[PDB]
């Protein structure tokens, strides 16, 4: 059973 | 009923950061930045489950990056720092020869930066000492966590030493038993 | 020293009924304040203070970006709730129960009681006293849940009373991890 | 140096023992593939804190522009952070992350101090080698050095492109390649002697190929001299 990460996003530039 | 956290930071210019999980309250486990690999609570939990840690250190890595803007577009506005508020505490009822542990919870505090020590009869110590990343809380700041066994005695008085930048000056705690 | 400036990201997974019902709740934080979130209940991120605006309009700009962080109640939440299920969830640790008394007095000048569980989890736990098997919801100034960060819980609750000989108090704890409620009586 | 019935002794682990893609990614890491080496250079710019970035590193790579230092402490970042710098070690690109997006490398260790660590003239760094304890002439050109203290990283990346040309270190048995097993002693009078077993690299791609040089080992270059023992058994 892997646990999944949730990707960070990049702000607005 | 449940809750789980994938709660994470990064902060300057200390330029640390860090990525656990939480189930409602324990940390679940966390990665370690340096070393590259997730690090279980109970050592339990990984003959069960798993977790990639290169991904953490991808995700913070933006986290740096999100911090730079910001920090930018809040126009260099600064965090305010939030003394803790620490609270010596044991495993279980003091028994005298009979071992015990003593807790030192570091809690409601920010930024997540806080120095701890523990003193034996004024002095310092290693005897088995270990710790908690930072753990989030629902305001936002950060509760921590510090535990030392030891063979309680009326021949021992024991103290937790708490330096934060909140604080005016360093932060002690007794503990000591009682008859 | 110099000034400090933190960034905070929390992904939260609110579990309601075990499953049937999921929220995530996507949170931006920087310093200590929430400046953009997602909400599962809402489908789009929204701005929740003046720094939070361009990152709003902007992800929501993404209707493929959306897709996915409104999937992962299925694919993380979901996912993620199993995976644990039965170190977390399933996690059950029978308490330890203890009595006895604090500053051990001449018996009859007014005292005061303190069970002591510890060893915890789950910790939803309740602990009643019962002075000659009567209930006494009058003088049990307890402590409240407290949490080691170890995976383990002990609350402490309390009782003031006046010690008249022959009477038999009792510490009665119900926990998920006891068919039968544990108990653990003293002699005044 | 030492005797190749004793040093034919010591416990190295086996070419056999590489598992996949391994042993080409060392002959990708030492023969094939380029590495970093560009003198005075600067920065206090990191990632994590264990690491140092150098913004900007790299000009005119078609992925990267930037270069991430791996060190084992902050103790060892605040040695090397916002001082003069000299780099000199193998980078790489899968896994890696901290700097620009996708257009990043990461590295392990091989900088040393700029200021006052030239040397007057170009130190020829000898090698005495051992093919089935049949010592062989190997060239003084073969490892040079312009640092006093050179780092352990500097010299080695350089031996092992000679193992390869030379005797095909780490091509398939197949793709000849003799050598089973080979050590790798960095010689130093004054200090103690850094011992490298040649197979006994951990894991399958450069990530952990590289981490060797995490420690940032740097002995000082002059009165040294290095040893090579190879071994078809």
């Amino acid at each position: 059973p892997k646990y999944v990460k949730q990707n960070t996003l990049k702000l607005a530039t | 009923e449940h809750v789980i956290i994938q709660a994470e930071f990064y902060l300057n210019p200390d330029q640390s950061g860090e990525f656990m999980f939480d189930f409602d309250g324990d940390e679940i486990f966390h990665v370690d930045m340096a070393k590259k690999e997730t690090v279980w609570r109970l050592e339990e939990f990984g003959r069960f489950a798993s977790f990639e840690a290169q991904g953490a250190l991808a995700n913070i890595a933006v986290d740096k990056a999100n911090l730079e803007i910001m920090t930018k577009r809040s126009n260099y506005t600064p965090i305010t720092n939030v003394p803790p508020e620490v609270t010596v505490l044991t495993n279980s009822p003091v028994e005298l020869r009979e071992p015990n542990v003593l807790i030192c919870f570091i809690d409601k505090f920010t930024p997540p930066v806080v120095n701890v020590t523990w003193l034996r009869n004024g002095k310092p110590v290693t005897t088995g000492v270990s710790e908690t990343v930072f753990l989030p809380r629902e305001d936002h700041l950060f509760r921590k966590f510090h535990y030392l066994p030891f063979l309680p005695s009326t021949e021992d008085v024991y103290d937790c030493r708490v330096e934060h930048w909140g604080l005016d000056e360093p932060l002690l705690k007794h503990w000591e038993f009682d008859a | 020293t110099r000034p400090r400036f933190l960034w905070q990201l929390k992904f939260e997974c609110h579990f309601f009924n075990g499953t049937e019902r999921v929220r995530l709740l996507e949170r931006c934080i920087y310093n200590q304040e929430e400046s953009v979130r997602f909400d599962s209940d809402v489908g789009e991120y929204r701005a929740v203070t003046e720094l939070g605006r361009p990152d709003a309009e902007y992800w929501n700009s993404q209707k493929d970006l959306l897709e996915q962080r409104r999937a992962a109640v299925d694919t993380y939440c979901r996912h993620n709730y199993g995976v644990g299920e039965s170190f977390t969830v399933q996690r059950r640790v029978e308490p330890k129960v203890t009595v006895y008394p604090s500053k051990t007095q001449p018996l009859q000048h007014h005292n005061l009681l303190v069970c002591s569980v510890s060893g915890f989890y789950p910790g939803s736990i309740e602990v009643r006293w019962f002075r000659n098997g009567q209930e006494e919801k009058a003088g049990v100034v307890s402590t409240g849940l407290i949490q080691n960060g170890d995976w383990t819980f002990q609350t402490l609750v309390m009782l003031e009373t006046v010690p008249r000989s022959g009477e038999v108090y009792t510490c009665q704890v119900e926990h998920p991890s006891v068919t039968s409620p544990l108990t653990v009586e003293w002699r005044a | 140096s030492e005797k190749s019935e004793e040093i034919n002794e010591k416990d190295l682990r086996k070419k056999s023992e590489l598992q996949g893609t391994a042993l080409g990614n060392l002959k990708q890491i030492y023969y094939y593939n380029e590495k970093a080496k560009t003198e005075n250079k600067e920065s206090h710019d990191q990632f994590l804190q264990h690491t140092i970035l150098f913004k900007g590193f790299f000009t005119d790579h078609s992925w990267y522009n930037d270069l991430l230092v791996d060190f084992d402490s902050k103790d060892i970042v605040d040695k090397y952070k916002g001082k003069k710098v000299d780099l000199y070690g193998a980078y790489y690109g899968y896994q890696c992350a901290g700097g620009t997006p996708n257009k990043t490398a990461c590295m392990y260790g091989g900088v040393t101090l700029h200021d006052n660590n030239r040397l007057t003239e170009e130190k020829k760094v000898p090698i005495n080698l051992w093919l089935d304890g049949k010592q062989n002439t190997v060239p003084l050109e073969t490892v040079k050095t312009n640092k006093k203290n050179v780092t352990v990283q500097e010299l080695d990346l350089q031996a092992r492109r000679y193992l390869q040309e030379k005797y095909n270190l780490y091509n398939s048995d197949v793709f000849d390649g003799k050598v089973q097993r080979g050590l790798i002693v960095f010689h130093t009078s004054t200090e103690p002697s850094v011992n490298y077993d040649l197979f006994g690299a951990q894991g399958q791609y450069s990530n952990t190929l590289l981490r060797i040089y995490r420690d940032n080992k740097t002995i000082n270059s002059e009165n040294m001299h290095i040893a090579i023992y190879l071994y078809t058994s």
